[PDB]
């Protein structure tokens, strides 16, 4: 089957976003148990930006790697032009929902940095910021997981509509 | 070094187009064809990355606070953190170059075009010094073009 190309890309996009959420959580918790200077805060900022760049770069790589396997399948005669254009469009929809999740986690970490600066002070608000971020980051990740499963479900139905066309 | 020269020329020119807005008319070095097709690849893929992640890129830029030429080493430190898991692929490389272009546009608007070439050199230095043999095994910029061809 050629929808394994889309399924693989769907799992990889969800893993990269899940790993990004986990990296941002541990960076916040490391900065919360720590006593921060201006230099430590800037090292944390560089590590947050690297996590975002890594996630975006790895999502981009997986989508382009998925498109190479699809083009491979067209030249191998294992898919026709209409099936390949449905596979490429499903990979484009995965790219967009995965990009939105990365943008939302970067915007989410920004709000977390504002709490580590302003409200921080007292172990109790420390722990509520930690669980606030943990909750909102997982919400972003599961919304991507569900949108990615929906994009494959959309591809499998457009595959059954192309077979239902016959040769008309 | 030919690999450093070609990489810096592609990255220098891409960062300079994004900040100023003009293309450089001056002829390339010895590469020529490969460097041109890498810039067309950078204009297609890199501009898309900047637009589809403008929210994330703008937030990173404000918190990194890139002001003068001593802040420019901060993106080279970000590159090292990006690669600290041992994974190297073209998607990460194109994304770092696109954030370099995103930073270059900001440097022009804060009257620090002075910093763009030092930014391009340090991005190229980390890329070539720390991943030379990977780049050679991926057939350099010819493989970068081949990877992002549709």
């Amino acid at each position: 089957d050629a929808k394994k190309v889309a399924k693989k890309a769907a799992i990889q996009a969800a893993r990269r976003i899940t790993e990004l959420a986990q990296v941002l959580v541990e960076l916040l918790k490391e900065a919360l148990k720590l006593d921060l200077t201006q230099e430590m805060r800037k090292k944390l900022i560089e590590r947050y930006a690297a996590a975002i760049i890594r996630a975006i770069g790895d999502i981009n790589n997986a989508i382009y790697q998925a498109k190479q396997e699809a083009e491979k399948l067209k030249k191998a005669g294992l898919v026709d032009s209409d099936q390949l254009d449905a596979l490429l469009r499903a990979l484009d929809e995965l790219q967009k929902v995965a990009s939105k999740a990365a943008n939302q986690l970067g915007r989410l970490f920004e709000e977390a940095l504002k709490r580590l600066d302003k409200d921080n002070g007292g172990e109790e608000e420390k722990d509520r910021t930690a669980k606030w971020f943990e909750f909102e980051a997982r919400a972003i990740e599961i919304a991507l997981r569900l949108a990615a499963i929906g994009d494959v479900f959309d591809l499998e139905k457009e595959w059954r509509k192309l077979k239902s066309r016959g040769k008309l | 070094d030919e690999l450093y020269r070609q990489s810096l020329e592609i990255i220098s020119r891409y960062l300079r187009e994004q900040a100023t807005g003009a293309k450089d008319t001056k002829p390339m070095g010895r590469s020529g064809a490969t460097s041109r097709k890498a810039l067309e690849t950078l204009r297609r893929v890199g501009d898309g990355v900047q637009r589809n992640h403008e929210t994330a890129f703008q937030g990173m830029l404000r918190k990194l606070d890139i002001k003068n030429e001593d802040d420019v080493k901060s993106l080279s430190r970000v590159m090292i953190h990006v690669f600290s898991d041992g994974v190297t692929n073209w998607g990460r490389i194109v994304t770092l170059i696109s954030f370099g272009a995103f930073v270059a546009k900001h440097l022009k608007t804060i009257n620090q075009e002075s910093c763009i070439e030092p930014l391009a050199e340090s991005i190229t230095d980390v890329l070539v010094r720390t991943k030379r043999d990977w780049l050679v095994k991926q057939r350099g910029w010819d493989g970068f073009v081949e990877f992002f061809h549709v």
